[PDB]
C-alpha cells in the first residue's frame, strides 16, 4: 500500500500558521475570482486577543468572513487540531504543517 | 499580494489514537458458580425414644 515518509517542518517559532476555508454554503463555483486578506489583532501583549484573527473574502456579490474567535469560531478549531500536508511524489516525503480553518460565512449590516 | 484559493487536496489523513485487545480468559468468579449446601459429617441421632 502506497505510504508516505512523515516530518513535521511545520512552523519555525509555531507564530507561523497555513489557512484553510471552508464555505457555510457549500463549494465556491469560482474560487479563481476571490480574494482573501487575513486580518489579526493589534494586541500582541494580550494572549488571549493575540491570536484572534478574521478571513476575509471578496466577490462581486457577495462577502464572506471567518472568524476564530468568538461564536463565528467553532469548536473543531481545538478539540481537534487541522494539518496541512505536502507530499512529494517523487521522493514520497510528506511534509506537515499546522493549519489554522476558517468557516466562511456572507457580509451584511443594516 | 494576498490569499487565493489552490489547488484542492488529494486526500485526507484523520488520526485517532487506539489501544488493542487481550487474550479472551472470561475469569467470571472468584468462588465461582453457586456451591451446594451440604451434610456436617457424622452428625448422629440427637433424639431417642422412651423405654
Amino acid at each position: 500500500l502506497p505510504s508516505a515518509r512523515w516530518q513535521y517542518c511545520g512552523a519555525p517559532d509555531g507564530s507561523q500558521r497555513a489557512v484553510l476555508v471552508q464555505f457555510s454554503n457549500g463549494k465556491l463555483q469560482s474560487p479563481g475570482n476571490m480574494r482573501f486578506t487575513l486580518y489579526e489583532n493589534k494586541d500582541s501583549t494580550n494572549p488571549r486577543k493575540r491570536n484572534q484573527r478574521i478571513l476575509a473574502a471578496e466577490t462581486d456579490r457577495l462577502s464572506y468572513v471567518g472568524n476564530n474567535f468568538g461564536t463565528g469560531a467553532l469548536k473543531c478549531n481545538t478539540l481537534c487540531r487541522h494539518f496541512v500536508g505536502i507530499l512529494n511524489k517523487t521522493s514520497g516525503q510528506m511534509e506537515v504543517y499546522d493549519a489554522e480553518l476558517f468557516n466562511m460565512q456572507p457580509l451584511f449590516s443594516d | 499580494g494576498g490569499l487565493t484559493c489552490a489547488s484542492a487536496p488529494q486526500g485526507t489523513l484523520r488520526i485517532l489514537e487506539g489501544p488493542q485487545q487481550s487474550l479472551s480468559g472470561s475469569p467470571l468468579q472468584p468462588i465461582p458458580a453457586s456451591p451446594p449446601p451440604q451434610i456436617p459429617p457424622g452428625l448422629r441421632p440427637r433424639f431417642c425414644a422412651f423405654g
